[PDB]
RNA sequence: ACACCCAGCCGC
């Protein structure tokens, strides 16, 4: 969008990248509030995404392979914020019925009945607790 | 039974009609052959439970 | 009569001769020392 | 003059990996003056080429030889002449990649430009001193005419 | 319309003869079916029947399609079709009916037996707008023959919870099926006596005549609770 | 039930060509030559005459 | 000791009218067998003097131009159930 | 098929829709295995 | 009562009709017959700036579609219009309710049973077309799991603006393209449009000026400027990639690989200049190289239409679907697509190779039976001798079938339409090609081979205890070659097994669906983002952790 | 300050707020935005949402009984 | 005026074939001329059947449908009649109609064939074309068929009974030089009738600077019109449609600015 | 399956010996362990078709079956036994028996689920039904008053 | 039983489901039964 | 039940217009011609005749739906020659084409019939 | 003009 040629040197100070990714990491929130439990839950809720964000937007990669400019990096931070805030699950959503249908719709496509059982009978044998399985097995 | 095609046409019945079906109340009723295990013969089955 | 079943159980010595309603049958040609008994005379007689 | 690159070439191969398409042939060419390696997809149906043929390439910013950018729209009602009138086979496309032998310390020595003619590709590989007109995501024109 | 190899299909469009494609001899297709009908259904018998149909119509006889016959190989049918001036394997150059241009893919054409099935669309089309209702519960009746209403079933309900459309789900199950209103005592949650003419409202039992709640509720749920109170179960409709 | 007046595909008149076709079958000609004696060049009309059943003759047997 | 008279007699009635069934897939042979009972045509010759509750009568039944030799006996040459259509297996407009 | 718990659907109205339908309905058989039962073996 | 008349009740204002395709409609549109439109009504409330239209609708009456039906005044009394030819009561004022006929632009819910998931019930906009069928867009049939072999399909019409708004903002086709089932677009380009775009984006396809201006007529989201041709001087020609670049919406950026992409091409010298255009590397607005297929344009996760939905919203993706299905179809008017006998024929060398491979497989099976008969073939650990011998035979026959399938599909030309429909991903697979051209192969009943239904043999045409590749069931012929009767019967058993599977599995999976939903149907996301059930118990602290 | 909810107007909030506004405008409520040629109340509802001038406040029930009153004007719309 | 100059030649001219070649014109012009052959040429065919009595084995709609497909001679009379929706008549008048009466009755033991010769027309300029006779219904003893029919003037767009042609064949560029169809294997494809290449070659070499200006026709008459008159009325009808479009756009431009 | 005795055996890995029997994982290893095992088995069952189901629906299903300490069957014997409410539990299955239990024990259904609100026709607490729309008069006095 | 129209018979519409007046079109009784 | 009248494909009822002109505002000097109650027969020839005109920059036609009976012809010319004039020139050119072809065909009939 | 019971058939 910003017509960045990956041959010329950029004008992006890497400490601005570091404070930018730190500021973006702080600003996107899933568990809000200021409590020793709230900070822990917020850090754990976005831990994997924060590691991926720090890995992808690191100073060395962006100064070696991406070569973004300051305006491009600011737009990148804003767009990451916008997409993450759009991707948060909306309150009121019936994730239960949605989960049940999104599980049972991959049940009308596989077949029925040196391997253990698998398919619709395995699904029926899993969601029932099935005190007498047909082929129970270990993996030692 | 044993009627020629001309006599069948004179009787307002199709000569190519296969027959083998009863008429009850005017409805054309047919019996489908049921099927069962054969009588008077011994079987040995292995009930797996 | 022509519809009668005639089975010999070789390994268990049983000559079941079931003659009852309900058995299902097909007409098949008879092979007699690797030659059909259906010669040309039967076909020529059936063609008329 | 708005000419990025200008040199003649010689064909060595026609279908090194087989004739993958019926109407497009992937020429493998080499130069004799600037030592330029080249792989170019050519519409063989409307412009037949053979082994040992000699032909001249101009890679240009515009056909208009005046510096006025055409902005890439098809307008056939243009009376003022163009470079394409002097050549028998012209083309158009976006450049999409400038690879090279650059290292973290050492600068560029050999550069290769990948150019996309709406599907028909080319790689122009050679010395870095004469590919300075190429910059990524820019519109270039291919010029061709056969020589005896 | 069904071919003799399990190639089902409803008619999707009807184009006139000037819109059909055509051969070099003016042959337009009576029926056009997609190639996607037969790369996954294995019905090569359809293609062989079409080839033998071209051969039979050109030759002047009824072709043979006896199963397990070894004199009817596809190469023999192709060689016979070669003798009548057509392509070896079925294909024929068709021209586009609209623009008159040649199609640069030679279309496989020929005679093929098709059958019209009992299922016509005028015998299936059906619609309702506040028609007749049943006696027992005041829901719309069952089936096209009675101007009845489609079931919005248990699975339809479930996917409407999945969408999250509360009001649409309510409109299908309350407003568009069986709207009803009842009068309920406030102390005991029991259906009371209502006099809409003289406006004299009384809960027989409690001897309450002062406060009565109006409840909008389906007729089927009213019948449910009345059958519960027939079996000595009292669903108390306590609105507090 | 009866021979169509027109071929479905092209539109050539084939209503008048049934009876004579039967005559050419009564005059010990092959069906292909019988079709070629009628000018039915395209195989649509050959489909019409070759694969038709005269069920109206069956229907005429019954009393009116 | 014995010999099949002709193996195409393993097929039934509505599967016998299938041309080249040995080249099809078995589910599609099953489907054609199921819908052959639903194909309309001249169902009986005395349909004028029989008034059934439902009846579909086709104007121009045509004997199949590609016939199975077994349905010489099913009277399908005399009471057919379809028309030989000029069929082009093509993608024309997206309506098929 | 009884004097009103007996077998049901033994007799059907003949399927006058086409000649093949009539023949296939007259030459039909029927198994007594409970049709709603979620079995696998006898149907093969 | 509870299941059949409280959870699921018959509804008024519902329609059911056989469905037929319509490639000239958008994905959010459904065609409605005129009788359904005239019968089903929407109750509009007379606002002070629509009397000029509702008066005309009432004056047209119930026999002049698009007209109107019953008028509801403020009292709640329903004047009928079909039956009342008097001029006094036709007057409308503010506050009245006119039950007008359904017209173009009315939001409807459009549903197909079985209603397996949330994509089986989406909302459309009504377009009135003059025949008796519901006409869909083609790509809409993939979430419905529909086709047009006789599928009937249901119509529901809201009559309250809050319900119409809820369908318009929650259950539209474009809004509900990407499923949360698999975070992939459940809609996608299918059938002809998919198998022609593979033809359209190949390198060899060039278009003259006339057909370019014919195709760009069908591009709804076109800026109006004809782009510069790829080739100018001998003749102005446009490649198909430029036309599809005009179809590509906004400025999306995706990288996909074609189905026939070589695996070692990444290690080759021509890593970023494909010799077969097998890398779809679509740049800032333009598809610079690549051949489009199921993997790049279909329903796969991370595909191009998924990128379009994730970047440009949902209305632009609607226009993207419509533009693809409108341009590619009208190019397929020119190119055309067929299939025939000549697409199932290989040359004599390929048939000889298949026959030699099958003869070698038969000889090796006879050899391993002879080896197993004379106390050799010591069993593999964990398996009996019979299972070991059966596994050996199955492995030999499976390798033979795979080898002859590779030999058959190796000899396909470029113009073979079976290949052109498999590599696009439109319909079929390589197994279909191997079954049509090479041998059909081993056919199994309940996993094992054909069981000894008779005494020690499978058919009465075989000797007793014959474990060869002819008695226990293995087709030595193609579909086009024709099955000899024994393997015709074995094919009937093989097809019957899948028929029993498809006829029994529904009755189990519908019960699994019902128990799974009724177990967790009140489990929602409350406003503190804690996922809780009906009686207010925390199931998860955050949805999906 | 006692406002522990998401500061983003959910899609269900959008659906029902547009529905209520459209029904109210159909029942002759005053329109808070200029009109330049729409008849259907839904289009007016979308225009009022985009103008953020709707007269609607929504009450969100936390799963303990406590409520939170939000203004649609002070929420963040999805476009 | 940027319009070229097409020319015609006629190969052979029978009573049913008017095979002609058009040179120096666009593809679209030739295709639209073919479509006007199929569709936009008016002839006369029966469209209003009134069954007085029908005791035959064929029902009334079947008899009416087979009567509609019977061709009628319309060599000059179709150009002077009007459309029944474009006349001042109440329902039907002899200015735009022809009357037909059929009063056949069988009272013999042998079967009676109700051929097209038994349709007694009113104006002796239209007639069934076989006046080899188009049979309508077979009758046995005691069966009658009394009916009155009215035949209008209509286009082939409205119904296929007004289609005058019988499968027009339109072929351009027979030796496949201009690559508009690509043969996967060219040598196995048969050479067409109008082919200039020998048996050894398969297709003509590719012509880059080439457009198709050669169009071969096989317009075949069903019988309603002479094969001269189908083309000579199709060109007139296409000219009339273009003139109607011209005057409508002139009226639009007049009331524009 | 003799999972605990197999784990106790010398020279087998005691940290990774996982079986596919749900109830023995529950009785030996805990409730979070059987939740993780039920996760992994439900992910393994959707593997041969190649279709990927997102890891936020499997987790929700496993947390619903492993919420109440004892492992919860998806049958009447586990969904009707948790103390939700009589009107959902009679809408699932065993209708008249649950209604007898509620009548005999005097159960009070708090109407807090979706199925109860559906069957009595009132506005269900669905995605758009968990609200309370209010009318404010401070914002309402603004705007242009055309009608 | 139509208001404003004494002594008026009501056409019972078993298709539309109403009881309807042949002078003004009012409806007495919101739905019909059977 | 929902079949249109067979004459609706080529007949105008009272009220609808045969041809309309809509100036297109995406690009300057372009027009849309919405010709009603007609089919590809005029669309193809008008498109080709406008394509032959060297001062026409774009000339295309579409049929929006086969079950409907509208054709939309979009034309864009140079800013020297109005698109309505281009359409007028194309129609009168096709009139000249058809008239000259009719005269030559009549001469061909006379020459073949005379001997 | 129904209400049960039974059968057959359609789409997945
Ligand atoms: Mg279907
Ligand atoms: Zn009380
Ligand atoms: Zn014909
Ligand atoms: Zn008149
Ligand atoms: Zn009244």
């Amino acid at each position: 969008i910003f017509h960045i040629n990956p041959r010329l040197p950029s004008d992006l100070h890497p400490i601005k990248v570091v404070e930018g990714v730190k500021e973006l990491s702080k600003k996107l929130v899933i568990v809000n509030g200021d409590d020793p439990l709230s900070r822990q839950a917020q850090e754990n809720a976005t831990l994997l995404f924060n590691i991926h964000l720090r890995s992808t937007l690191c100073s060395r990669r962006m100064a070696e392979e991406f070569r973004l400019s300051g305006e491009a990096f600011d737009w990148l931070l804003g767009e990451i914020e916008s997409k993450f805030n759009q991707a948060i699950a909306h309150p009121g959503e019936m994730v239960g019925a949605l989960a049940a249908q999104s599980l049972g719709e991959p049940a009308t496509q596989m077949t029925l009945n040196k391997n253990v059982t698998l398919g619709v009978p395995r699904l029926k044998e899993l969601i029932n607790i099935s005190k007498k399985p047909k082929t129970p097995s270990l993996t030692v | 039974n044993g009627l020629t095609d001309r006599d069948l046409c004179e009787l307002n019945e199709c000569p190519l009609d296969p027959g083998g079906y009863f008429i009850i109340n005017g409805s054309e009723k047919v019996l489908i052959a049921q099927e069962k295990m054969a009588t008077n013969t011994v079987y040995v089955f292995a009930k797996k439970d | 009569v022509s519809e009668v079943s005639m089975i010999r159980d070789i390994r268990e010595r049983e000559i079941r001769i079931y003659t009852d309603a309900g058995r299902i049958c097909r007409p098949l040609l008879i092979v007699e020392k690797q030659k059909l008994l259906l010669k040309k005379r039967h076909i020529d007689q059936l063609k008329e | 003059a708005g000419i990025l690159f200008e040199d003649i070439f010689d064909v060595k191969d026609i279908d090194p990996e087989g004739k993958k398409f019926d109407r497009v042939s992937r020429l493998h060419c080499e130069s004799e003056s600037f030592k330029m390696d080249l792989i170019l997809d050519v519409n063989i149906q409307i412009y037949p080429v053979d082994l040992g043929d000699k032909f001249r390439l101009v890679i240009a910013s515009t056909l208009y030889e005046d510096g006025t950018l055409d902005d890439g729209e098809y307008n056939p009602t243009d009376d003022r002449p163009s470079r394409a009138d002097q050549f028998e086979y012209v083309m158009y496309g976006k450049v999409y990649r400038i690879e090279g032998d650059e290292t973290s310390t050492e600068a560029a020595t050999r550069l290769s430009a990948y150019v996309s003619y709406g599907g028909l590709l080319m790689r122009l590989q050679g010395d870095a001193n004469n590919l300075h007109g190429f910059e990524v995501d820019s519109r270039v024109y291919l010029l061709m005419k056969k020589l005896a | 319309f069904a071919s003799r190899h399990g190639q089902k299909g409803t008619c999707g469009i009807q184009y006139r003869q000037e819109d059909m494609p055509f051969t070099c001899e003016g042959i337009t297709p009576d029926i056009i079916i997609n190639p996607h009908a037969i790369p996954s259904r294995m019905t090569i018998g359809h293609l062989i029947e079409c080839l033998q149909g071209k051969v039979s119509a050109n030759k002047g006889e009824i072709g043979d399609a006896t199963p397990f016959n070894d004199a009817v190989n596809v190469q023999k049918i192709s060689n016979l079709l070669s003798d009548y001036g057509y392509h070896l394997r079925g294909n024929e150059v068709l021209y586009n009916g609209f623009t008159g241009r040649k199609i640069t893919s030679q279309i496989f054409i020929g005679p093929t037996y098709y059958q019209r099935l009992k299922h016509m669309v005028d015998d299936k089309i059906h619609s309702r707008a506040r028609g007749p209702i049943q006696i027992l519960n005041r829901q719309p009746m069952e089936g096209r023959s009675r101007d009845g209403g489609l079931r919005f079933g248990e699975m339809e309900r479930d996917c409407q919870i999945a969408h999250g459309a509360a009001q649409f789900l309510r409109e299908r199950l309350f407003e568009a099926s069986d709207p009803y209103q009842v009068h309920v005592c406030n102390l005991c949650g029991i259906m009371a006596i209502a006099n809409t003419r003289t406006h004299t409202y009384e809960c027989r039992g409690c001897r309450n005549k002062t406060q009565i709640s109006l409840v909008r509720m389906p007729y089927a749920c009213k019948l449910l609770f009345q059958e519960l109170m027939s079996m000595s179960i009292a669903p108390r409709m306590m609105s507090v | 039930m009866i021979i169509p007046v027109r071929c479905f595909t092209c539109g050539k008149i084939v209503g008048n060509k049934w009876e004579a076709y039967l005559g050419l079958l009564q005059a010990e000609y092959t069906e292909g030559d019988a079709l070629d004696a009628l000018g039915l060049k395209r195989y649509c009309c050959r489909r019409m005459l070759l694969a038709h059943v005269d069920l109206i003759e069956k229907l005429l047997n019954y009393a009116p | 000791t014995h010999c099949e008279i002709h193996p195409s007699m393993i097929l039934g009635v509505c599967a016998s009218i299938i041309p080249f069934p040995d080249h099809n897939q078995s589910p599609r042979n099953t489907y054609q067998s199921a819908m052959g009972k639903q194909a309309m045509g001249v169902y009986i010759t005395n349909f004028h003097v029989r008034m059934d509750t439902l009846a579909h009568v086709l104007y121009y039944p045509q004997k199949p131009l590609v016939t199975t030799r077994s349905m010489e006996y099913l009277r399908f040459r005399e009471l057919p159930a379809g028309i030989n259509s000029i069929v082009a297996i093509a993608s024309y407009t997206g309506y098929n | 098929w009884g004097d009103q718990q007996a077998r049901a659907g033994v007799s059907q109205v003949l399927n006058r829709l086409t000649f093949a339908s009539t023949l296939s309905h007259l030459r039909r058989l029927n198994s007594p295995i409970g049709r709603d039962g979620k079995l696998a073996k006898p149907r093969q | 009562r509870v299941r059949g008349n409280l959870m699921g009740k018959r509804v008024d204002f519902s329609a059911r009709t056989v469905i037929t395709p319509d490639p000239n409609l958008s994905i959010d549109q459904v065609g409605v017959p005129r009788s359904i439109a005239a019968n089903m009504t929407f109750a509009e409330i007379v606002t002070p700036f629509n009397i000029d239209r509702l008066q005309e609708l009432v004056r047209r009456g119930n026999s002049q579609y698009p007209g109107a039906k019953y008028i509801i005044r403020d009292n709640g009394d329903r004047i009928d219009l079909r039956f009342h030819p008097k001029p006094s009561d036709l007057h409308l004022q503010t506050g009245y309710k006119v039950e007008r006929h359904m017209c173009d632009g009315d939001i409807v819910i459009f549903n197909r049973q079985p209603t397996l998931h949330k994509m089986s019930m989406m909302g459309h906009r009504v377009r009135i077309l003059p025949w008796s069928t519901f006409r869909l867009n083609l790509s809409v049939t993939t979430p419905y799991n529909a086709d047009f072999d006789g599928d009937e399909m249901n119509l529901h019409l809201p009559q309250s603006l809050e319900t119409r708004a809820e369908i318009q903002e929650l259950a539209m086709v474009p809004r509900m393209i990407v499923t949360p089932q698999s975070n992939r677009p459940v809609m996608g380009i299918v059938q002809d449009t998919l198998t022609a775009v593979r033809k359209f984006t190949k390198r060899d396809v060039f278009l003259e000026r006339g057909e370019v201006m014919n195709l760009l007529m069908f591009l709804s989201t076109w800026d109006g400027k004809v782009p510069q041709p790829a080739i100018l001087k001998p003749r102005p020609l446009w490649t198909g990639k430029q036309i599809f670049s005009l179809i590509i919406p906004g400025h999306i950026n995706c990288i996909r690989t074609h189905s026939t992409h070589p695996d070692d091409e990444d290690s080759g010298p021509y890593k970023h200049i494909s010799p077969g255009d097998t890398k779809v590397v679509v740049e800032n607005g333009e598809l610079i190289m690549g051949i489009l297929c199921k993997k790049s344009l279909g329903t796969s996760a991370g595909s191009l239409v998924h990128i379009s939905y994730l970047e440009m919203g949902h209305d632009i993706t609607r226009l993207f679907y419509s533009n693809i299905q409108t341009v590619i179809n009208n190019w397929l008017l020119i190119e055309g697509h067929t299939i025939g006998i000549g697409d199932s024929i290989a040359d004599s060398k390929t048939y000889q190779d298949i026959q030699n491979t099958i003869k070698k497989a038969k000889q090796d099976v006879i050899e391993v039976i002879e080896k197993a008969h004379n106390n050799e073939l010591e069993p593999t650990p964990g398996n009996t001798l019979r299972q070991t011998f059966e596994n050996q035979v199955n492995r030999i026959l499976n390798d033979a079938r795979d080898k002859t399938g590779s030999s058959a599909q190796k000899s396909l030309s470029e113009y073979n339409n079976f290949k052109s429909m498999v590599v696009s991903g439109a319909k079929g697979s390589k197994i279909n090609i191997s079954q049509v051209i090479a041998v059909v192969g081993q056919q199994n009943v309940e996993g094992k081979r054909i069981p000894f239904g008779f005494k020690h043999r499978t058919l009465p045409h075989f000797i007793k205890d014959d474990y060869g590749p002819e008695s226990r069931g293995f087709v030595e012929n193609s579909y086009l070659a024709g099955l000899t009767p024994t393997e015709f019967f074995f094919h009937a058993m093989g097809g019957r097994e899948g028929l029993i599977d498809t006829a029994v599995k529904t009755a189990e999976t519908g019960y699994i669906q019902r128990r799974l939903i009724k177990s967790m149907e009140s489990v929602m996301v409350k406003y503190d983002a804690t996922v809780r059930n009906s009686i207010n118990q925390v199931v998860q602290l955050r949805y999906g952790e | 300050q006692k406002r522990i909810t998401t500061p983003y107007m959910t899609k269900y909030e959008r659906a029902r707020v547009l529905g209520t506004r459209a029904l109210q405008i159909a029942m002759c409520a005053p329109v808070m935005v200029e009109l330049e040629g729409e008849t259907d109340p839904l289009l007016i509802a979308m225009k009022e949402l985009k103008a953020r001038k709707i007269p609607i406040i929504i009450r969100r029930y936390l799963p303990d009984g406590s409520y939170e009153d939000w203004g649609v004007d002070e929420l963040i719309i999805s476009d | 005026p940027y319009a070229n100059q097409p020319t015609v030649r006629i190969t052979e001219l029978t009573d049913e074939n008017v095979k002609f070649i058009i040179e120096n014109t666009d593809l679209a012009v030739a295709n639209s001329i073919r479509r006007v052959f199929i569709a936009e040429v008016p002839i006369i065919a029966i469209d209003w059947v009134q069954i007085d009595a029908n005791s035959s084995v064929l029902h009334d709609e079947f008899i009416a449908h087979r009567l509609g497909l019977i061709p009628l001679t319309s060599d000059d009379i179709v150009d002077k009649l009007q459309y029944s929706r474009d006349c001042t008549c109440e329902e039907f008048c002899p200015e735009c109609s022809v009357e037909f009466t059929l009063d056949v009755r069988c009272n013999e033991d042998q079967t009676r064939h109700v051929t097209s010769r038994d349709l007694i027309s009113n104006s002796p300029r239209v007639i069934p074309v076989t006046s080899d006779d188009i049979l309508i219904v077979k009758l046995r003893k005691g069966q009658e068929l009394r009916l009155r029919a009215y035949a209008k003037k209509g286009f082939g767009k409205e119904h296929a009974k007004w289609n005058p042609t019988a499968g027009v064949a339109f072929e351009y560029d027979p030796d496949n030089a201009l690559r508009h169809t690509v043969y996967p294997k060219p040598e196995e494809w048969p050479k067409s009738e109008y082919s200039e290449l020998d048996e050894d070659e398969s297709q003509a070499p590719y012509d880059p600077n080439g457009k198709p200006e050669r169009f071969y026709y096989n317009v075949e008459s069903c019988g309603s019109l002479r094969p001269e008159t189908i083309v000579l009325s199709a060109l007139s009808g296409l000219k009339k449609k273009l003139s109607d479009l011209q005057t409508q756009l002139s009226h639009e431009i007049q009331s524009d600015v | 399956v003799s999972l605990m005795r197999v784990l106790s055996e010398k020279d087998v890995d005691p940290v990774r010996t996982t079986s596919n029997d749900i109830v023995e994982i529950f009785t030996v290893l805990g409730i979070e362990a059987v939740r993780k095992a039920l996760e992994r088995e439900l992910y393994h069952v959707i593997s041969f078709d190649g279709s990927y189901v997102n890891y936020r629906h499997l987790a929700l299903l496993c947390d619903t079956m492993t919420c109440r300490g004892h492992l919860m069957a998806i049958t009447r014997h586990g969904v009707n036994r948790q103390d939700t409410g009589p009107l959902m539990k009679c809408s699932f299955e065993e209708t008249v028996d649950v209604l007898m239990e509620a009548a005999a024990h005097g159960e009070s259904d708090p109407m807090k689920g979706v199925s109860e609100n559906i069957m009595l026709g009132q506005l269900a607490p669905a995605g758009t039904g968990c609200f309370d729309l209010l009318l404010d008069a401070e914002k309402c006095k603004y705007g242009m008053e055309i009608p | 039983t139509c208001p404003n129209h004494p002594d008026a018979i009501l056409v019972e519409d078993y298709r539309a489901g109403d009881m309807i007046c042949p002078e003004c079109g009012l409806v007495v009784g919101d739905r019909v039964i059977d | 039940m929902n079949a249109p009248p067979a004459f609706e494909s080529f007949l105008l009822f009272e009220g609808e217009k045969k041809i309309t002109i809509n100036k297109d505002t995406k690009v300057p000097n372009a027009c849309l011609f919405t010709i009603n109650k007609e089919d590809h027969t005029l669309g193809n020839i008008i498109k080709s005749q406008l394509l032959k005109d060297p001062q026409v920059l774009f000339a295309g036609y579409k049929v929006p739906h086969p079950l409907e009976h509208k054709i939309i012809i979009r034309v864009q010319t140079t800013p020297d020659y109005s698109p309505q004039e281009a359409f007028t020139n194309a129609i009168t050119d096709l009139i000249s084409e058809l008239s000259l072809l009719e005269e030559r065909f009549r001469v061909a009939i006379k020459d073949k019939q005379e001997g």
